[PDB]
């Protein structure tokens, strides 16, 4: 199936629901964590492998700051990734 | 370090 | 009567595919956090707020290292929990 | 202090 892919930059903690909206929905989501905290991010991380797991998702680490969730029936590449993150 | 959980790897 | 209240002790994070499990299945799960670190437990309450989101699910606190994941529809009340737990 | 998050 073809996904389209949502880059979000988490400007605050409270931005996990921009991600968990857009993956629930079908679509791959992009995610920077470079304005949050070290703790922040973990939770962040956490939180992506919860809905992940749940819609038998693909979870995938870009870089330090910035990783991805994919649906289950989409084939989205790496590079496809890095370009929405402007990586 | 900040990691995929080994069983989404 | 006799509902599925999927009961899980936490070792590590790992054991957190045990609880996504259950509740991706439309069980409700109690998982029990008394061996990890405070660190561990706020990582597994994270990744159990994932599973929640995405399958649009209740989640409760029992106690201190008690928690509770339940499905969108179950049938299944605060008490019943606790008398498993 | 642990605690469900504020959203659910």
């Amino acid at each position: 199936y073809q996904s389209t892919i949502v880059p979000v930059e988490l400007h605050s903690f409270e931005d996990a629901q921009v991600i968990g909206g857009a993956f629930r929905d079908g679509d791959a989501v992009v995610f920077d964590m470079s304005l949050l905290s070290r703790e922040e991010a973990r939770r962040i991380v956490d939180f992506a492998a919860g809905l992940c797991f749940a819609l038998r998702g693909k979870m995938q680490k870009i870089d330090s700051v910035t990783f991805a969730v994919v649906p289950e029936l989409s084939n989205i590449s790496t590079s496809e990734l890095e370009r929405a993150a402007r990586i | 370090d900040l990691d995929v959980p080994s069983f989404l790897q």
